[PDB]
């Protein structure tokens, strides 16, 4: 029984920490489309890529 | 008068008084087993039960 609970406590933390990285993968997706090429260094014959 | 009948009879007194000791040890010692086995049983049984729900 403790060592399920051990293997349940690994499993949960792991959970927890790929969920968070998939937040984190998500926002950091959303940022780095709003905050590095959208701005206008975009080079003019990307623009149509971006359409 | 003599030490070593005396001793004797001194080994007898802890003979009789060791096995009527022994006895009622014993007897509350089967009953209360009888029913720690019992209550370990159930205590057994709920955590069989955690473990499957875990």
């Amino acid at each position: 029984n403790e060592r399920l609970e051990a293997i349940l406590s690994r499993e949960q933390n792991l959970l927890e920490e790929t969920r968070k990285l998939c937040m984190n993968l998500k926002t950091n997706n959303k940022k780095r489309l709003t905050e590095k090429l959208i701005q206008k260094d975009l080079h003019p014959v990307l623009n149509k890529a971006m359409e | 008068d003599d030490q070593f009948r005396k001793l004797l009879y001194k080994l007898d007194l802890r003979l009789f008084q060791t096995i009527s000791d022994q006895m009622t040890r014993d007897l509350k010692d089967i009953l209360d087993i009888n029913v720690s086995n019992n209550e370990l049983c159930y205590q057994l049984k709920q955590v069989l039960a955690r473990k499957e729900d875990l």
